[PDB]
């Protein structure tokens, strides 16, 4: 049966016994990992922000 | 050869820096400058998670976060939720030496059947990071869920509510209002997975991935502070994507090496021809002018 397909694929993906594995890591997914003692780089929110009336006369050009 | 080109707008006349930075928001304008310095120098930290709702601007969840996320989710209890059994079959694994963990996964069918597997959602309750990667290559989309008190429920939304191949979807705090799994139901077209339809089925409004990063331009005449925040135009390489791809990370830090390339003089470096729009911001008391590109890419021959 096609239940039972599905139901192998899944078990197939599990670890069921003793310890899980390690997903992949990226290089950029290590760094931000390792990148310490200083505040992460960000903007506020507001400097990104457009006005909806600034975003009207923007389209009108 | 210039190092970025305009994708629209291409009709304007260049304007200089100095002449910008004198006039009032909000206009746009066609430049040509320089990349004298960015942040952030830590290319890896310019992927964030944008708002299109309330506009708020957040972290991507470290790797490691999940993970933690995951193992604490370990639960030895899951439930079925026997309401839903037209929406789901499910099964239960019990373990050996994971402190009697249980992983529930929930196989979501398509009317009134279970699909191939790369068309078929599922639902787990209680998986590892691991075990949802895996999960996430073999079947279609995996959403995560706890047995709540009446019906499965998403995690908290510092998971991913849905993780189809290797993007991770993630969904607003403030904007969103979760409605409980059995609400996959009100989906009449369950053929494809299209991860905006889970999200509006679940009350979710997702975030969407941009590269922000902030430009110093300089065309001689003065120098101009620009953010950019972009999803997939100006590097060609989508950040949803960027963080689980080795060499999308890789083409990012090439094309920065590029417009700056270490130990020569800034008249060295490549143009970069680029539109931007001006805009007006009020942090309070005081108005403050900003400037966003847009409409803009990196060139053929990087
Ligand atoms: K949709
Ligand atoms: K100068
Ligand atoms: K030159
Ligand atoms: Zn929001």
């Amino acid at each position: 049966e096609h239940q039972g397909a599905l139901v192998c694929l899944a078990e197939s993906c599990l670890t069921l016994e003793g310890p899980c594995t390690a997903p992949p890591v990226t290089h950029w997914a290590a760094s931000r990992c390792k990148a310490t003692g200083e505040a992460v780089y960000t903007v506020p929110s507001s400097m990104l922000c457009i006005s909806e009336n600034d975003q009207l006369i923007l389209s009108s050009l | 050869l210039s190092a970025t080109i305009l994708t629209d707008h291409q009709y304007l006349e260049r304007t200089p820096l100095c002449a910008i930075l004198k006039q009032k928001a909000p206009q746009q304008y066609r430049i040509r400058a320089k990349l004298r310095s960015y942040k952030p120098r830590r290319l890896f930290q310019s992927v964030k998670l944008h708002c299109p709702k309330c506009h708020l601007l957040q972290e991507v969840p470290h790797e490691g976060d999940l993970d933690i996320i995951f193992q604490d989710g370990a639960t030895k209890t899951p439930d079925v939720k026997l309401q839903n059994t037209s929406l789901y079959d499910s099964k239960i694994w019990t373990t050996k030496n994971q402190k009697g963990r249980k992983v529930a996964v929930h196989f979501v069918k398509n009317n009134g059947i279970l699909p191939l597997s790369n068309e078929c959602l599922l639902l787990i309750e209680g998986g590892t990071l691991s075990e949802i990667c895996k999960l996430s290559n073999k079947f279609n989309s995996v959403i995560p869920v706890r047995s709540g008190h009446e019906d499965l429920e998403l995690l908290d939304l510092s998971a991913p509510f849905l993780i189809q191949g290797t993007i991770h979807h993630y969904g607003c705090k403030q904007c969103s209002s979760l409605r409980s799994i059995q609400n996959l139901n009100s989906l009449v077209d369950k053929t494809s997975w299209i991860p905006s339809s889970v999200a509006e089925a679940l009350g979710i409004v997702p975030l969407q991935y941009v590269f922000v990063m902030t430009f110093t331009l300089d065309d001689g005449t003065g120098v101009l502070e620009a953010y950019l925040m972009d999803s997939d135009k100006f590097f060609q390489i989508p950040a949803s994507e960027v963080l689980m791809d080795d060499d999308l990370q890789k083409s990012v830090d090439m094309i920065m090496d590029m417009f700056c390339p270490p130990g020569i003089k800034i008249d060295a470096y490549p143009w970069l021809e680029c539109f931007i729009k001006s805009y007006n911001v009020t942090n309070g008391t005081d108005n403050q002018i900003c400037y966003q590109i847009f409409d803009t890419t990196v060139a053929e021959d990087v």
